[PDB]
């Protein structure tokens, strides 16, 4: 089996599979690091950002004075914000047949692989982790879009001024392929070429291969895949949480007894304790509204949100706040309350349970029902008509980089008392917030996560003992934070072998039985016979027929083994009928004559020989005698 | 060059993954070799190919097909694939490779015979793999290399082989044979049949487009295209809704069938209990799955039904029972089915709920195609007729919108048959017998729906204006005045170039009587000016072109006035202030050069190196001006050598037209162009001031008929004194409606403008999506437009115009608007 892994990034990846006959793709990473490095695109232009000093090559040639800008002397790009997109021509994706999907955010890059390339095949994801994705590419692409900014600048992406050009565009990487985003058209056929799958469902690939998606737990339908030929098995664990979480609990039983086990999707911030942190936000932002200002909240429209708006919940009961309203914004909330509550089913026992006692198993749509919390598309019109202040505001990107989030901080950036709370560990704060430094906000960075730390790595791999484990070089490597903490890193008994981005492994495994199946009548006639004690074997004589690769065998040269011995041989002769039979004996063999047809016999270890004249019953009749005298192989 | 530095570099390096895909992925995805280079690439390639890593030697070959599909190498670089697919049999990434090089070199230039692709053709079959390695890959290739107009045994074989990806693929190649012909046989149609029947997913879906095609290819089996339409359908109640889609647009392909076959698809109802009250195929394929085996279903039957001129009453009643199919696109699709087959058609009881059906709720779609079907349908019964009114007068008077399409569908009516309504002429307009029947209202919309029906009735049948009243007279008299389109001609008793070439000769009147004093050229120019601009204003189509030389010609007025000016007459030091008309005029006739080049939509090169003249001219009056008024001689000297750079970009750009420019300014300070090198800047201006006071005056040639843009903003009104309220810092989205005339490149030059009252302008840009284009060369603008600024005291005009922007400057031509806006503070 062979693994092409397209992404050095952590948790958005691509994994090239070859196994068998097939060829089976694992996710869709799309990096907004390239989004973090070109500057944020304002709903309305603000004149700080239209006035912002532009940085100068050096040597000015090049004309960087336009195609580049600085801001507190950092440096950005100014243009439309790209995507990095995995390496695809490693291998021809037409050639990829079919394509598997653990999450969401793993699959927001599939307009990308599913239209341009040419790959034909089909796509499985399960309806959750499908829907949520719709969801998300259509805020994605109305944000790029709303308001276009045509501006595209490449003499910045030429490599020698991106070698001139300091951190963190010196450490730019695959700057070529980095690309425009993509549109409706474009999202409509892939979300026509998907299909569907629910949970420990049996899919067969031309009998080659069978996928079953297990909860992985870490958002709603994400899903850890299981890849099994009857004599071999991948666990692919992408993004599991095994901590008491909404979806349903991580179920590890089909994944132990695993062949080869390729882990992704850990987390970012290992020191992160997630409830305490949660109970943190919870005090800063009492304190917040108690100073009496505004509090911004970028999130993504799954999961975490859930999460932060019902311990939000319980602790506005607490402090008595309700007076402070809170504002989800975002073109994508209807439908993202509406799907997190139809989705049932795939929750946890305590929601299941309070669907099955006729209440919804989320809080917010009572929390929408008593008005505190209000959901509006987007900040033109109504909401402008019910804003307020002091406020609660959880907005539509966490990137930062382009949306109603850009827009209410450039509006709050002067002032001091309001403040902002980050939430999701997936970029740098730092370099997130550069373009808006110097910046009176108050910024608290309490990340939530709920991926599994490294203890409970250690404690799954040794529950689960696999042969084979795979794991990204960032994995095995200490971070740059805390080289010096040891349990920073996965261990592995064996270690495991790492990869970088774009990278080819052949995985430890020799391909050496598959599946058959006789059939009755066949078994019927098939005698086995012993030769050793717990050994009965029969030789086979039939007619393989394999439609779609499952093969069967049913009824229409075996060669000898064993020595054949002499003292019987005489005896079995006298017993049958033949006569003046003379034996003499050598160092290691025996010479037998028998006097009609003048036959000679010598016998030796491993070795037998029949010399006689031109004769042809009896040459038959000692053919068979020599050859019932023996096993048959 | 590069490709032996880069071959160079990946020995020398020699990493096994790291620089081979490092080097890989640069070469190819940094450019293409667009040269002869790709040859020596390729040798340098195949060189480094003896080696391991066969995952780098696929990527090599990839990079080779990639190189290839320059179309740069051809036989040297066949004759080495050929080489390498013979030498290198080394697994299925290898072998795939190699597969789509060779593929890459057939289809990349060639084409051809004689070892091109008939020796590409036999090494692939040669090649034929052993499990999935290159079968698909190398049916795809005899597919696209099909051999000539004379391989089906082995692709008969290739049916029967084991991977269902193999048959799809050979399938595949089926379709590629027959749409470059190959004229396929009846052994097809048979192991076709043991393909539909094959028990696995879109091995059906595409062998049965197959099958479909050697029936449409012939009929002669015992009957092959119905026994051939038996297992399509047959196949279509099938569970796989992709391949019951699939099924139903190549059923509807199919265009020729035994008839009788065709009513037994349509065999099992209360459609005949309900006929006679009132004296498995496709009943399971329309109401089997959703709307997608639905619209194919009914595409399927309007096809098959305006093939065959019977059958229609068997779906008639299957269209009437299914408009409401609770999918709009069904309801639209059935409509748009029934207007198609709407011919000789009776709709003797069905008339009661198709028109229940134009009763509608909003639906406006669903309501006008419901009118364009009663406008295109044929009825048989004058009952038939005065129930289709009473309702119809029923949506009219229900939603008095969509009044003038019941107008022109009550024409229709009228004009298609006319005798059927002549009973009811006493009943539907009160005229009792003996009494002065009261007027009737003139501009009642439901009056004037029956008056249009009466009188397309009329226009055929003498037989009513007797039956006429006098009020009925009058309103036909008024009815023809107004609406002309929708009321015919009849015979009641009661009613019974020069602008070119005027153009032309005024033009050249100013060409000839060019030569005169500037006063004289003063008036003359001011009088034609006025007069090509009443011209433009007179007629439409030539309004363009006039308005286009009456702007050149008060480019000219312009211009001679300018050197007319008192300021050459009083001494040089002095330049004292505000004469500057000049220089007014510099720049309006810099604006005026940049509004003719771009705004206008026909320009060809003539004009425009006229044009580019004219802005040279402009450039070295402005010149002369600012040598008037500067002291410095180094400004002057820096000047001088932009102009004069300028001028040599111009006659470097045009070489062409030197000779069509006779007593130029241009072509004679090209021909003093090296004293201008040698001498000072001072003389370089009085020449230049001279040379342009008696230089030229260049015809114009008029093109054909031309236009010039033309912007209007329908929406924001603008005269609401209701202000636009929101809070300080948010944001208000305010749409932009607007008409684009005579354009080209809309979506690139188009751009909004706005202005906000503390004094600054923000440009956006409209997404290429908001640019509709119902015709030709008239398009539509929809857009957003985010206007936010802090908190005001009272409401505010915010200024909205659209800027023209070409490639460098802007040109308004749009009125600008007022949006009263008004932001309050935060509530709390």
């Amino acid at each position: 089996m062979k693994l092409y892994c397209l992404s050095g990034h952590p948790t958005l990846p691509c994994n090239v599979l070859k196994f068998k006959s097939t060829t089976i793709m694992l996710d869709c990473g799309l990096d907004m690091t390239s989004t973090l490095n070109f500057l944020p695109l304002p709903l309305v232009q603000s004149p700080r950002l239209s006035n912002l000093p532009g940085w100068s090559l050096k040597d000015g040639n090049a004309f960087l004075d336009k195609e580049l800008k600085e801001c507190s002397g950092h440096v950005f790009v100014d243009s439309v914000p790209e995507f990095c997109l995995p390496e695809t021509e490693l291998i021809d994706l037409s050639t990829v047949d079919v394509i598997l999907i653990s999450n969401y955010h793993c699959m927001m890059a599939l307009p990308y692989i599913t239209e341009h390339t040419g790959f034909t095949g089909t796509v499985y994801a399960t309806e959750p982790t499908v829907q949520i994705g719709r969801l998300l590419m259509e805020e994605l692409v109305n944000f790029i879009e709303r308001v276009p900014k045509a501006q595209s600048a490449s003499l910045w992406k030429n490599k020698d001024i991106q070698r001139l050009l300091p951190s963190p565009l010196k450490d730019a990487v695959e700057v070529s392929t980095w690309r425009r985003c993509y549109t409706m058209q474009e999202v409509n056929s892939a979300l026509s070429k998907i299909q569907l799958v629910g949970y420990s469902q049996k899919i067969e690939l031309f009998g080659a291969v069978q996928v079953t998606p297990l909860s992985s737990g870490y958002a709603l339908g994400s899903s850890n895949w299981i890849i099994q030929s009857h004599y071999e098995k991948v666990s692919y664990v992408s993004g599991s949480s095994l901590l008491t979480t909404h979806p349903q609990p991580m179920d590890q039983a089909s994944l132990k007894n695993s062949d080869v086990l390729v882990l992704t999707g850990l987390t970012q911030i290992p020191t992160a304790n997630p409830d305490g942190m949660v109970g943190e936000f919870c005090s800063n932002l009492a304190l917040t509204v108690r100073n009496g200002g505004n509090v911004l909240v970028p999130c993504y429209p799954s999961g975490v949100i859930y999460d932060l708006l019902e311990c939000l919940y319980q602790y506005i009961d607490s402090a008595g706040l309700s007076s402070v309203p809170l504002y989800f914004i975002s073109p994508v909330a209807n439908s993202s309350l509406e799907f997190s509550q139809i989705f049932a089913e795939w929750l946890c026992h305590n929601k299941q349970s309070k669907v099955y006692l006729p209440e919804p198993p989320f809080p917010h749509a009572e929390l929408i029902q008593t008005n505190k919390l209000k959901h509006y598309p987007s900040i033109h019109g109504d909401f402008s008509n019910d804003f307020r202040q002091p406020c609660v505001v959880f907005t539509g990107h966490p990137s930062l980089r382009f949306g109603d989030v850009v827009h209410f901080m450039e509006l709050w950036g002067k002032s001091s008392l309001n403040t902002v709370i980050f939430t999701e560990p997936d970029f740098s704060y730092l370099e997130a917030l550069a373009p808006y430094q110097p910046l009176a906000m108050k910024c608290i960075y309490c990340p939530i996560d709920t991926r599994l730390n490294f203890i409970q790595v250690s404690k799954l791999l040794k529950e689960v003992q696999p042969l084979h484990v795979v794991c990204p070089e960032q994995y095995t490597q200490p971070p740059p934070a805390q080289s010096h903490r040891m349990d920073l890193m996965i261990d592995c008994q064996p270690p495991a072998m790492s990869y970088r981005r774009a990278e080819v492994l052949a995985l430890p495994f020799k391909r050496r039985y598959e599946k058959i199946e006789i059939m009755p009548e066949l078994a019927d006639s098939l005698v086995p016979m012993e030769i050793k004690p717990g050994i009965s074997l029969a030789t086979v004589s039939a007619v393989l027929h394999t439609k779609d690769n499952k093969h069967l065998l049913q009824p229409p040269k075996p060669l000898l083994s064993g020595s054949i011995p002499v003292e019987q041989f005489v005896q079995t002769l006298e017993k049958h009928g033949f006569s003046d039979i003379k034996v003499e004996d050598t160092a290691k063999g025996h010479i037998v004559l028998l006097q009609e047809a003048e036959t000679l016999i010598q016998i030796e270890e491993d070795s037998t020989h029949i010399i006689c004249d031109n004769d042809e019953m009896l040459r038959v009749r000692l053919r068979d005698l020599v050859l019932k005298f023996l096993q048959k192989f | 060059p590069s490709k032996s530095a880069a071959l160079h570099i990946d020995l020398c390096k020699a990493t096994s993954p790291a620089d081979a895909l490092q080097y890989l992925l640069q070469f190819a995805r940094k450019p293409v070799e667009a040269e002869s280079v790709e040859g020596v690439v390729r040798i340098l390639l195949e060189h480094y190919y003896k080696e391991n890593d066969p995952s780098v030697r696929l990527k090599i070959a990839s990079l080779l097909g990639l190189l290839s599909k320059t179309a740069g190498f051809s036989p040297d670089c066949i004759m080495d694939d050929a080489i390498n697919i013979l030498q290198n049999e080394k697994s299925h990434q290898v072998l795939a490779q190699l597969l789509d090089t060779l593929l890459a070199i057939g289809t990349k230039l060639p084409e051809n015979q004689a070892i091109q692709m008939r020796l590409v053709d036999v090494a692939c079959k040669h090649l034929t793999d052993t499990s999935h390695g290159v079968r698909n890959k190398c049916l795809q290739l005899l597919g696209n290399l099909g051999s000539l107009e004379k391989v089906q045994k082995i692709i008969g074989d290739y049916f029967s082989d084991q991977d269902p990806r193999v048959r799809t693929a050979a399938i595949k190649a089926m379709l590629q044979l027959h749409e470059r012909g190959l004229k396929l046989h009846q052994t097809i149609y048979n192991q076709a049949c043991k393909l539909l029947s094959d028990d696995y997913e879109q091995v059906r879906s595409a062998a049965v487009q197959l099958i479909w095609v050697v029936s449409q290819l012939y009929p002669e089996s015992i009957r092959l295209v119905d026994d051939a339409f038996g297992k399509i359908c047959h196949m279509v109640s099938d569970g796989s809704w992709v391949v019951r889609v699939q099924a139903a647009k190549l059923l509807g392909s199919m265009e020729q069938v035994s008839s009788h076959f065709l009513e037994q698809t349509l065999d099992k109802t209360a459609h005949e209990r309900a006929k006679e009250l009132y004296s498995g195929a496709f009943v399971h394929g329309l109401e089997d799955e959703m709307y997608e085996v639905r619209i194919a279903a009914v595409e399927a039957l309007c096809m098959l039904a305006q093939s065959s001129p019977s059958f229609a009453e068997k779906c008639l009643d299957f269209l009437v029972d299914m408009f409401n199919d609770e999918i709009e696109e069904v309801r639209l699709q059935s409509i748009h089915t029934m207007r198609k087959i709407s011919n000789n058609i009776t709709l003797r009881e069905d008339q009661l709920d198709t028109v229940l059906a134009v009763l509608e709720d909003s639906s406006r779609d669903i309501r006008e195609a419901l009118h364009e079907l009663l406008c295109c349908t044929n009825v048989s019964t004058k009952e038939g007729i005065h129930l289709a009114l009473v309702e119809l007068l029923k949506n009219l008077t229900k939603y008095p919108t969509d009044r003038d399409s019941i107008w022109k569908c009550l024409k229709f009516l009228g004009s298609r048959h006319p005798t059927l309504v002549l009973p009811l002429v006493p009943e539907l307009l009160s005229t009792h017998p003996f009494f002065d029947t009261a007027e009737p209202d003139m501009d009642d919309p439901a009056y004037i729906a029956v008056l249009v029906l009466i009188f397309n009735a009329a226009k055929t049948c003498p037989t009513m204006p007797a039956l006429f009243s006098d009020h009925t007279f009058r309103h036909y008299a008024y009815l023809r005045d107004s609406l002309s389109h929708l009321v015919p001609a009849l015979r009641l008793p009661g009613r019974k170039d020069p602008s070119q070439q005027f153009l032309q000769q005024s033009l050249e009147r100013v060409y000839s009587l060019q030569h005169l004093d500037p006063q004289g050229a003063q008036e003359l120019l001011e009088f034609t000016i006025r007069d090509l601009q009443r011209l433009g204003e007179l007629q439409s189509e030539l309004a363009g072109v006039a308005d286009f030389s009456a702007t050149y010609l008060r480019c000219q007025l312009l211009l001679i006035k300018a050197l007319q000016e008192k300021l050459w007459n009083v001494a040089a030091p002095l330049y004292l202030k505000q004469s500057d008309l000049a220089s007014a005029a510099a720049k309006q006739i810099m604006e005026e050069t940049y509004k003719m080049e771009f705004m206008y939509s026909g320009v060809e090169n003539k004009q425009v190196v006229i044009i580019h003249h004219m802005r040279l001219q402009a450039k070295a009056l402005q010149l002369i001006v600012t040598a008037r008024t500067t002291r410095g001689l180094d400004p002057l000297f820096g000047m001088c050598e932009k102009f004069l750079q300028e001028v040599d970009f111009f006659q470097r750009y045009f070489i062409a037209d030197l000779p069509h420019l006779q007593d130029s300014f241009v072509d004679k300070l090209l021909d003093l162009m090296p004293r201008l090198m040698t001498s000072k800047p001072a003389e370089v201006v009085k020449i230049l001031q001279t040379m342009l006071r008696q230089s030229a005056f260049l015809h114009l040639p008029l093109p054909e008929q031309i236009h010039k843009a033309s912007a209007t903003i329908i929406e924001p009104a603008g005269e609401s004194d209701n202000p636009l309220r929101f809070t300080s810092g948010l944001v208000v989205a305010l749409d932009v409606d607007a008409t684009l005339e005579h354009v080209q490149d809309p979506q690139n030059t188009v751009k909004v403008q706005v202005l906000y009252p503390d004094g600054q302008a923000q440009m956006i840009h409209p997404k290429p999506a908001d640019f509709r284009n119902p015709g030709p060369g008239r398009h539509r603008l929809i857009t957003q437009v985010y206007l936010s600024h802090t908190a005001w005291t009272e409401a505010c005009q915010v200024e909205v115009r659209l800027l023209l922007a070409y490639n460098e400057g802007t040109i308004p031509f749009s009125k600008p608007v007022k949006v009263y806006i008004m932001p309050k503070p935060a509530r709390r």
